[PDB]
């Protein structure tokens, strides 16, 4: 499942911004 | 019904003049306490700190100069404390204070015990539409409010929004914030809310703060956004695609909101049309909405945060501490003279 698959991934904590 | 045209025709007199002639050094890094840090992002840290003639607590943002400008910051910095002490609406987190020192940057706003929007959503696990529905509409004036002042936010997401006393959201973190009349073209944000047009440097305006709102109420309804990968790299790959898929429980409205809010011609986004704002507003997955009852916080809130005390932070996560210092040397001087 969708849910799943982002439970699993390494992005589901406090994300960070960016300034590239 | 267009007291709100009047309404924010005073609204944008009271931010120019402010604008105009910005709030300095109204306060002092002695006449607080700090006892500890509420949250972090990419720089400095928010502390909470109890100011000792009143007794109130504060969210201190702390910003080291030094690290300000290694990362390029400083324009961005600049625009935030500018932008911050200006305005004026019922769910942007005040600044009370700000001032500066031989190290930091300081910016002590109200604050907001309730915790981040993202800590709640990801423990719940994901919010129904009418419980969405209820932080979605607060952005969406708020957004219709910075807008008319020429302001773009840059930096929705559910991290930047805090849970107040009454349930209502309070938006946090003007680090990417800027006046701009026209386009403009800076990288910046968080990967999952960028826009496409911010991907392909194409350059972008105020579009993209809607494209983010239908970033935030998918993620909200759903409990993990329309589009996530492991590296931002990927993430890009799929938000320039643009192919969405809404889970099976997402009402006919609900889809048809997003497909017109995360979309990506911009010919055809919402909030960047002819009826501008409004065509969001008059949507059908709006229509039990009530806009004046919700910007004079008379709805119910379908949340209300565990209250334990005026400098209680049982709502945020712990983090590792570290000495703030000050260097008997003035550090970049000239750089943040209007701070
Ligand atoms: N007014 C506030 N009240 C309570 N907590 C806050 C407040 N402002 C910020 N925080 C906490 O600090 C975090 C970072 O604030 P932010 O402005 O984004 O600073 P940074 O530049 O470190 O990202 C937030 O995500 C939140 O958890």
């Amino acid at each position: 499942t969708t849910y799943a698959d982002f439970i699993a991934s390494g992005r589901t904590g406090r994300r960070a911004s960016i300034h590239d | 019904q267009e007291s709100v045209k009047e309404f924010l025709a005073k609204a944008k007199e009271d931010f120019l003049k402010k604008w105009e002639t910005p709030s300095q050094n109204t306060a002092q890094l002695d006449q607080f306490d700090r006892i500890k840090t509420l949250g972090t992002g990419s720089f400095g840290r928010v502390m909470l700190v109890k100011h000792k003639e009143s007794g109130n607590h504060y969210a201190m943002k702390i910003l080291d100069k030094q690290k300000v400008v290694k990362l390029k910051q400083i324009e961005h910095t600049l625009n935030e404390k500018r932008i911050l002490q200006a305005v004026n609406f019922p769910f942007l987190v005040k600044l009370e204070f700000s001032f500066k020192d031989n190290s930091n940057l300081y910016m002590v706003m109200e604050y907001v015990a309730g915790g981040e929007m993202f800590s709640h959503l990801r423990r719940i696990g994901r919010f129904s539409e009418p419980h969405a529905r209820f932080y979605a509409a607060q952005i969406v004036l708020t957004f219709e409010y910075l807008h008319s002042l020429d302001l773009i936010y840059r930096d929705l997401k559910p991290e930047n929004l805090l849970i107040d006393q009454q349930g209502y959201i309070q938006v946090t973190d003007f680090g990417f914030a800027k006046r701009v009349k026209g386009r403009t073209w800076t990288l910046c944000g968080t990967p999952e809310y960028l826009a496409p047009e911010i991907i392909l440097s194409k350059g972008y305006n105020k579009a993209v703060d809607w494209w983010a709102l239908g970033v935030l109420i998918y993620e909200m309804a759903a409990g993990y956004p329309p589009f996530f990968a492991d590296q931002p790299i990927q993430i890009y790959e799929k938000i320039v695609s643009g192919k969405v898929r809404f889970p099976s429980h997402f009402s006919s409205d609900l889809k048809d909101l997003l497909r017109n809010l995360l979309q990506v011609d911009l010919t055809k986004r919402f909030g960047n049309l002819k009826n501008g704002v409004n065509d969001i507003k008059n949507h059908k997955w709006f229509a039990t909405t009530d806009w004046i009852a919700i910007y004079q916080r008379k709805v119910e809130a379908p949340f209300i945060p565990k209250f334990k005390g005026p400098g209680d932070t049982s709502n945020f996560d712990d983090y590792e501490e570290e000495e703030i210092r000050v260097s008997i040397n003035e550090k970049c001087g000239k750089e943040f003279t209007e701070f």
